[PDB]
RNA sequence: AUCAACUAGCCCCGAAAAUGGAUGGCGCUGAAGCGCGCGACCCACACCCGGCCAUCUGGGCGAGUGCCAUGCCCCGAUGAG
RNA sequence: GUAAGCAGAACUGGCGAUGCGGGAUGAACCGGAAGCCGGGUUACGGUGCCCAACUGCGCGCUAACCUAGAACCCACAAAGG
RNA sequence: AAAUUGCCGGGAGGGAAGCGGAUGGGGGCCGGCGAUGCGCCCCGGCGCUCGGGGCGUGGACUGUUGUCGGCCGCGCCGGCGGCCAAAGCCCGGGGGCUCCGCGCCCCCGGCAGCCGUCGUCGGCACGGCCGGUACCCGCGCGCCGAAAGGCGUGCCCCUCGGGGCACUGCGCUGCAACGCCCUGCGGGCUCUCCAUCCGACCCGUC
C-alpha cells in the first residue's frame, strides 16, 4: 500500500545562453514524499554542487521510480550524510526490508530516534543492495540463516477490531508463547 | 460480458517489441548509479 | 461545448503521444509548463506587512480561504513569490476549473456579485469578448486565453469552504510540510477539500 | 430474573447521557452527547444515524395522570471514534441530566 | 475512555496488579459515566517505578503540611484503600456537586469483605501489569507500600485473606464436581436427541 | 440512474411527449386550441378589506413513497410503536396512501388486519407464499374513521360501560377477519414453525446489539 | 574472537534557601517521556450555506387601478472599538 | 551599561482602544479580529482522568537508589566528567 | 416611596453571596390562553337574510410521516487512462557461487489470471439542518392507467436494445396524509424560587 517515500529520479539543466546552447544534463535519485519536494530537493542540491539555481536552471524530467521484486527481501545499505548538534557526520546503515522504498523509512526512523535527526538534516549519499554474506553489521548479520526459529516475546493483546473491545472482562487473559 | 472480440489485434509484434526496448532502455538509465571513481578519500567507505 | 469538449480531449491524448514518440526516438519531451495558478489565501488578515497587504490586494485575497485564478508571468510570480507565506497555489486542471466555476460561481457585474446560475449573466458582464456560455468561460480560462484578463476580472474571488478533512500546518512551506506555495499540481487534490 | 415482573420486551437499546458539546472551556447545551450500550466503533453508529430516543424521567406532582415526563430527541451524526453519539432534543436536557440512561428506539428505521 | 456503558447495579474490580493510574483513570471516567463502582482487594494494586521511588514520593507527600494548622492541611492516608480513594479523587473534579457526587458511588475495600465473595470480580484488561508493565521492570504493591508508611493492619488483612482463599477453594472443589455431573447430563440430554437438536450442530463449541 | 432518468425527462422533444401535445393537434383540428375567460360568477357576497387570495386547490401532484427494498407482499415485519410492539405480522400490500397494510393473522397474535407506517417495521428475511389471499377489498376507506363529535367527555359513567357494551368495531370487519385468517392460515401451516414464531413478539434481551442483528 | 581512540543521542555526576508544593493536578514506565510517522478525531464570534436586524451602494413604481414618495419592492456587500 | 522586567534610536506589527479559541494562570507569544441565530468544516493546540477527542497503528532510545521527563515566548543552567 | 425592621407562608444552605447562557423541577399567572364557522342545498316564513333540518368541510398550539428543492455529511461499488507500468502466476532463456541463509542470488524474452499510484467518468445506500412555492419547476387544455407513468408524426444514429433532434400554443400557478388537546392532573410564560452544568474577580478613575 501506500509508502511515506518514493525515489524519483530528476533530470535538468541550466536555461539556455548564446554560449553554451545546449548546456550539459544532470540526473539524480532522490528521496522525498512527492513530486514537488523532491523536485525542491533536487535544486537544492544543483545549488550546492553544480551552481545552477532555479530561477537560472530549467526541469526537464521527473519520474518515479518503483521497485523490481516488492515480494523478496532484500538487505540494503545506505551511505547516508547528518548533521548532529555539533557538526557532521556520515553513516552507514544495513537493513532488511522487502523494498528500499520502506527502507529509507526506516532509516530517517532510525535518525529520528537514535540520533535526534530530522529530515531536513539527512542526505542519502548512497543506496544499493548490499546482498547477504557480505553485510557489516551484525543485527542484519543475525538473520542470515535459513533453519531460524524465535518464539514471540511480545504479543499484543487485542480485539480483531474496535468493535470487540470492552472495558470489563471477566477472565485474566492467557498470554503464552 | 460475453467474451467478444474485446480488446484484440491493436498493434504488432516488432512494434510492441520496438516500445519494450524503448521503455526498457530508459528504465536503465533511469535507475542507473554513480561511479564513484571520484571520492579518493571515501572510496573504503563507500566500497568503492 | 462540443468542440471545446473535443480539443480538451486531443490535447490531453497529445502530450502523451509525444512524450512516447520522444522516449522511443531516446530523449525526453518536457510538458510546457501550466500557464494558470489557482491561488487561495491561507493565513488570517492580522499582523500582515504592510507590502503584503498591498500585494494580497492587488491579487484579490483579501479575506482567508479567497481563491483566485492567475496567468502566470513573470510579474505575476514574482509578486507570489512576496506573499508566498500567505497564499497556497498550484496548477488546476480541468475539473477543477469547472466545477469551481459551477458550484462556485460568481460575477462581478455591476460592482454587485451576481451568481452565475444561468448562462444569461455571461451575455451580459461578457459577450463583447466573445464569451457567451459557462463552458466558453471555463475554455477561456483553463486554455489562458486572448480575454483571459476580462473574462477573469469578471469573475468574483472565490469563496471557499473550510478544507474539509482538516489541513497541515499553515506555517510552513509546502516542501518543509505545511501548505504555502507551490503544490503544483496537488491544488487539485485540496480544491477537492475546499469545495 | 426467572418469573420476574417489569417489561416484557425491549424494543430500545438502553444508553448514558454524557455530557455537552464541550469545548476546554465552552458548553453548547443544544447538542448533547450520548452512549449507546454496545456501540464500540465510530461506523457502528452509521446503523443509528436519526434513530428516535426519549429522555423519560419523573416530575414532583402528577400531570395527565403520570409523574413520567419524556423528552424526545434523535442521533445525528457520529462524535469520536468511538461511537459515542451527538443527540439533538426538542428542548436540551437538564445537567442532572448527564449520567442517567437514555432510551433509544428504532423507530424511524431503515 | 470514554466508558463500557454497562448495565450492572455495581460493578466489582478484582483490583489485584492493576496498573494504579491506569485503573484509576478507568474508574474515574466510570463514575463520572454515573455507573456505581466498587473496586476491592485494593491491597494489591500494583504501581510502576520500584518500591524506593514510590515511598519517595508518599514521604515528599508526608512534608506537605498546613504549618498553621496541620489538622486542616494535606490528609495523609495510609491504608490500600484510602490511597486509592486519593488517587480517583485526584482525577475527579471533586469541588463541585458532580463530581462529590462521582465519588459518592465508589466504595473502596482492602480483601473482599461480604458481600463480595459469591460475586465475579471483573479485572480491567487495559490496566494489568502483564499487558501494561515490561516484564523485568520495578514496581511494587501498594500493600508492601502502606505496610512501610505505617498501615498496621497488612497483617490482618492476610489472615482474613488467607480464610477465604480457603473458604473459596472448598467450594470450587464443589463446583468442579458439579459441573463434571453436568457436563454428563449435558451429553446424555444430547443422545437422547436425535434429529431434534440438529440445528444447533453448526453453532456449538 | 438518477440523472440519466434526469436528462432523459428533461429533453424539449421528450417533455412533448409527455405533456402530449399531439392528441391535442388531434381536437382541435391541426392547431393547439385557444383558451377562455372562466369565472363569470360577478356576484361577490362580501368584500374583504385586505388583497383577496382564493383557497388553494393544490396542483402540485407528490410522488409516491417508495416501498423498501426489503419489503415483499408476504414478508414477515417487526412492529415497533404502539400496542402492538414486538408483533410480528405478515405484510399484505402496500397500499394506495403509502401506509402499509399487515395482519397478524388476528387468530394467532391479535393484531387485525391494520395499517402501519413503513417507518415503524424492520422486515425479516423470511416470507411466506400468500398468492392465493384475496386482498383486493382492503383500501384507504376501510380504515377511513369518521371520527365523532367531542361533545362525549369520557365521564364515569362512560369508562367501562363502552367496554361492557358492544358499540365499537362492525360484524363485517369480523367476518372479514375470519376471511383473512383462514386463507392466511392455510398458507401460514406451510412453513414449519411459523405459526409460533409469530406467536413470539421480538424482544432485544440482552447481549444483542441491532447493528449486529441481521433479520 | 578482540584491543584502543574519537564522536554523539537519552540518562547520570556536576546541581545549594529559607510557609507545605507544583511537567497545571493525579498519575504515568512495551509510557500517559523523548524523536519521527501514519489513519481518524476534538476544538474559535475564523471559512461556507441558510434566516433575520441595520448601514452603505445600485435599481423599479403617474396622460397614475393612486403613495406615511419622508413609502414599498428587488439586487449586492459589509458589521471590532 | 557587567547586566536589567534598564535607558536611547531604525523597519514593521501588536496592546493601548479588542473581544474570542490555545499557551493551566498573563495587554501586547500562537490562531484569529466580531451584528443576532440554525447547520457544516477548520486554524493554533490536543486525544490517560480532570476535559471534547485514540489508553489507536508502527519503529527506536531512557530506567533516573537527585523530585527522570514531559509546549514558541516561558519561567534557566555552565566549564567539565 | 426607598433604604431598614417584625410576624405570617414558602425556598435553599461543607470556609462567601450576587450575575450571564442552557433547559429541568416547583410556584404565581394568562381564555383574543385555543375553533366550533364556511359554502351548497329542502322547507317555513321574512331574490335577500333567520329558524329547522341534509350536505362536504374547518380552527391555537403541538407530533409524526411523505415528496420535491437547497446546503451538507458519511459509506460502499464499477469503468477508463497514464506509468517502461512493475510485480506473483504460466512457459522459455540468459550469468556468477562454490559447501556458501544454498531446492543461492541476479538479469532478459514471451502471456491474455488479478493488482499499486495518481488522474478521471459513473452507480447506489444512509443519514443531518433549512425551506414548501404568485415566475424556476408544476398543472389543465386527449386517451389508457387507483397510480409511478405510457401512448403519436417526421426526420438523423447506430440499426437487437433502442437513442438524438424536431414543429409550440393558450391560459392557471401559496405541496401533501393522518393524528394529539380543547376549561383539563391541560398549554407555556419574557414573572418568581430552587437544583445542576459551563462562564464568571469590583464598579468609577489617573
Ligand atoms: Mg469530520
Ligand atoms: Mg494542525
Ligand atoms: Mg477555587
Ligand atoms: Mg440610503
Ligand atoms: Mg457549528
Ligand atoms: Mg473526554
Ligand atoms: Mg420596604
Ligand atoms: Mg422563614
Ligand atoms: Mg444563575
Ligand atoms: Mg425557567
Ligand atoms: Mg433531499
Ligand atoms: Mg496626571
Amino acid at each position: 500500500v501506500a509508502f511515506r517515500f518514493h525515489q524519483y529520479q530528476v533530470v535538468g539543466r541550466a536555461l539556455p545562453t548564446p554560449g553554451d546552447e545546449q548546456p550539459k544534463i544532470y540526473r539524480m535519485k532522490l528521496w522525498a514524499t512527492n513530486e514537488v519536494r523532491a523536485k525542491s530537493k533536487f535544486w537544492y542540491f544543483l545549488r550546492k554542487l553544480k551552481k545552477v539555481k532555479k530561477s537560472n536552471g530549467q526541469m526537464l524530467a521527473i519520474n518515479e521510480i518503483f521497485e523490481k521484486n516488492p515480494t523478496t527481501i532484500k538487505n540494503y545499505g545506505i551511505w547516508l550524510r547528518y548533521q548532529s548538534r555539533t557538526g557532521y557526520h556520515n553513516m552507514y546503515k544495513e537493513y532488511r526490508d522487502t523494498t528500499l522504498n520502506g527502507a529509507v523509512e526506516q532509516m530517517y526512523t532510525e535518525m529520528a530516534s537514535r540520533h535526534r535527526v530530522r529530515s531536513p538534516c539527512i542526505q542519502i549519499i548512497k543506496t544499493a543492495t548490499v546482498n547477504f554474506k557480505l553485510c557489516k553489521r551484525d543485527n542484519t548479520k543475525q538473520f542470515h540463516n535459513s533453519k531460524i526459529k524465535f518464539p514471540l516475546v511480545y504479543q499484543k493483546v487485542r480485539p480483531p477490531t474496535r468493535k470487540l473491545k470492552t472495558t470489563y472482562k471477566a477472565t485474566r487473559p492467557n498470554l503464552f508463547m | 460480458k460475453e467474451k467478444i472480440n474485446s480488446k484484440r489485434t491493436k498493434l504488432s509484434a516488432e512494434e510492441a517489441s520496438k516500445i519494450k526496448a524503448a521503455g526498457k532502455a530508459w528504465y536503465q538509465t533511469m535507475i542507473s548509479d554513480s561511479d564513484y571513481t571520484e571520492f579518493d578519500v571515501f572510496s573504503k567507505w563507500l566500497g568503492v | 461545448a462540443e468542440q471545446y469538449a473535443g480539443e480538451y480531449e486531443a490535447q490531453d491524448k497529445e502530450l502523451v503521444q509525444l512524450k512516447r514518440e520522444a522516449r522511443m526516438k531516446g530523449g525526453f519531451y518536457v510538458s510546457p509548463e501550466a500557464k494558470l495558478l489557482f491561488v487561495v489565501r491561507i493565513r488570517g488578515i492580522n499582523a500582515m506587512h504592510p507590502k503584503t497587504k498591498k500585494i494580497l490586494q492587488l491579487l484579490r485575497l483579501r479575506q482567508i480561504f479567497n481563491g483566485v485564478f492567475l496567468k502566470v508571468n513573470k510579474a505575476t510570480i514574482n509578486m507570489l513569490r512576496r506573499v508566498e507565506p500567505y497564499v497556497a497555489y498550484g496548477y488546476p486542471n480541468l475539473k477543477s476549473v469547472r466545477e469551481l466555476i459551477y458550484k462556485r460561481g460568481y460575477g462581478k457585474l455591476n460592482k454587485q456579485r451576481i451568481p452565475l446560475a444561468n448562462n444569461k449573466v455571461i451575455e451580459e458582464g461578457l459577450g463583447k469578448h466573445n464569451i457567451i456560455c459557462i463552458e466558453d468561460l471555463v475554455h477561456e480560462i483553463l486554455t489562458v486565453g486572448p480575454h483571459f484578463k476580462e473574462a477573469n476580472n469578471f469573475l468574483w474571488p472565490f469563496k471557499l469552504k473550510a478544507p474539509l478533512g482538516g489541513l497541515k500546518k499553515k506555517r510552513n512551506h509546502y516542501v518543509e510540510g505545511g501548505d504555502a506555495g507551490n503544490r503544483e499540481n496537488y491544488i487539485n487534490q485540496l480544491v477537492r477539500r475546499m469545495n | 430474573v426467572k418469573g420476574r415482573t417489569g417489561q416484557r420486551v425491549r424494543l430500545y437499546v438502553r444508553g448514558t447521557i454524557l455530557g455537552y458539546k464541550r469545548s476546554k472551556s465552552n458548553q453548547y447545551e443544544t447538542a448533547s452527547l450520548v452512549q449507546i450500550e454496545g456501540v464500540n466503533t465510530r461506523e457502528d453508529v452509521a446503523w443509528y444515524g436519526g434513530k428516535r430516543m426519549a429522555y423519560v424521567y419523573k416530575a414532583k406532582t402528577k400531570s395527565n395522570g403520570t409523574h413520567y415526563r419524556c423528552i424526545w430527541g434523535k442521533v445525528s451524526r457520529p462524535h469520536g471514534n468511538t461511537g459515542v453519539v451527538r443527540a439533538k432534543f426538542t428542548s436540551n436536557l437538564p445537567a442532572e441530566a448527564m449520567g442517567k440512561k437514555v432510551r433509544v428506539f428504532m423507530y424511524p428505521s431503515s | 475512555v470514554s466508558g463500557s456503558g454497562v448495565c450492572a447495579k455495581r460493578v466489582v474490580v478484582d483490583a489485584r496488579h492493576h496498573m494504579l493510574g491506569r485503573l484509576a483513570s478507568i474508574v474515574a471516567k466510570e463514575l463520572l459515566n454515573g455507573q456505581r463502582v466498587v473496586v476491592v482487594r485494593c491491597e494489591e494494586i500494583c504501581m510502576s517505578g520500584g518500591l524506593v521511588r514510590q515511598k519517595m514520593k508518599y514521604l515528599r507527600f508526608l512534608r506537605k503540611r498546613m504549618n498553621t494548622k496541620p489538622s486542616h492541611g494535606p490528609i495523609h492516608f495510609r491504608a490500600p484503600a484510602k490511597i486509592l480513594w486519593r488517587t480517583i479523587r485526584g482525577m475527579i473534579p471533586h469541588k463541585t456537586a458532580r463530581g462529590e457526587a462521582a465519588l459518592a458511588r465508589l466504595k473502596a475495600y482492602e480483601g473482599v469483605p461480604p458481600p463480595y465473595d459469591r460475586t465475579k470480580r471483573m479485572v480491567i484488561p487495559d490496566a494489568l501489569k502483564v499487558l501494561r508493565l515490561q516484564p523485568g521492570h520495578r514496581y511494587c504493591l501498594l500493600g508492601q507500600l502502606s505496610k512501610e508508611v505505617g498501615w498496621n493492619y497488612a497483617d490482618t488483612i492476610r489472615e482474613l485473606e488467607e480464610k477465604r482463599k480457603e473458604k473459596a477453594k472448598v467450594s470450587y472443589d464443589r463446583r468442579k464436581q458439579l459441573a463434571k455431573l453436568r457436563v454428563k447430563a449435558e451429553k446424555a440430554a444430547e443422545e437422547k436427541l436425535g434429529t431434534q437438536l440438529e440445528i444447533l450442530a453448526p453453532i456449538k463449541y | 440512474s438518477k440523472m440519466a432518468l434526469g436528462i432523459k425527462r428533461a429533453s424539449r422533444s421528450h417533455t412533448y411527449h409527455r405533456r402530449g401535445l399531439w392528441a391535442i393537434k388531434a381536437k382541435h383540428g391541426g392547431a393547439l386550441p385557444k383558451a377562455e375567460k372562466p369565472a363569470a360568477v360577478a356576484e361577490p357576497k362580501f368584500y374583504p378589506a385586505d388583497d383577496v387570495k382564493p383557497r388553494t386547490v393544490s396542483t402540485r401532484k407528490p410522488h409516491p413513497t417508495k416501498l423498501r427494498s426489503t419489503i415483499t407482499p408476504g414478508t414477515v415485519l417487526i412492529l415497533l410503536a404502539g400496542r402492538y410492539m414486538g408483533k410480528r405480522v405478515v405484510f399484505l400490500k402496500q397500499l394506495q396512501s403509502g401506509l402499509l397494510l399487515i395482519t397478524g393473522p388476528f387468530k394467532i397474535n391479535g393484531v387485525p388486519i391494520r395499517r402501519v407506517n413503513q417507518a415503524y417495521v424492520i422486515a425479516t428475511s423470511t416470507k411466506v407464499d400468500i398468492s392465493k389471499v384475496n386482498v383486493q377489498k382492503f383500501d384507504d376507506k376501510y380504515f377511513a374513521r369518521e371520527k365523532k363529535t367531542r361533545a362525549k367527555k369520557t365521564e364515569g359513567e362512560l369508562f367501562e360501560s363502552d367496554k361492557e357494551a358492544t358499540k365499537n368495531l362492525p360484524d363485517f370487519k369480523k367476518d372479514d377477519q375470519k376471511v383473512i385468517d383462514a386463507e392466511l392460515i392455510k398458507a401460514i401451516d406451510a412453513v414449519p414453525d411459523l405459526k409460533n414464531y409469530l406467536g413470539a413478539r421480538f424482544s432485544l434481551r440482552d447481549g444483542d446489539k441491532p447493528h449486529e442483528m441481521t433479520f
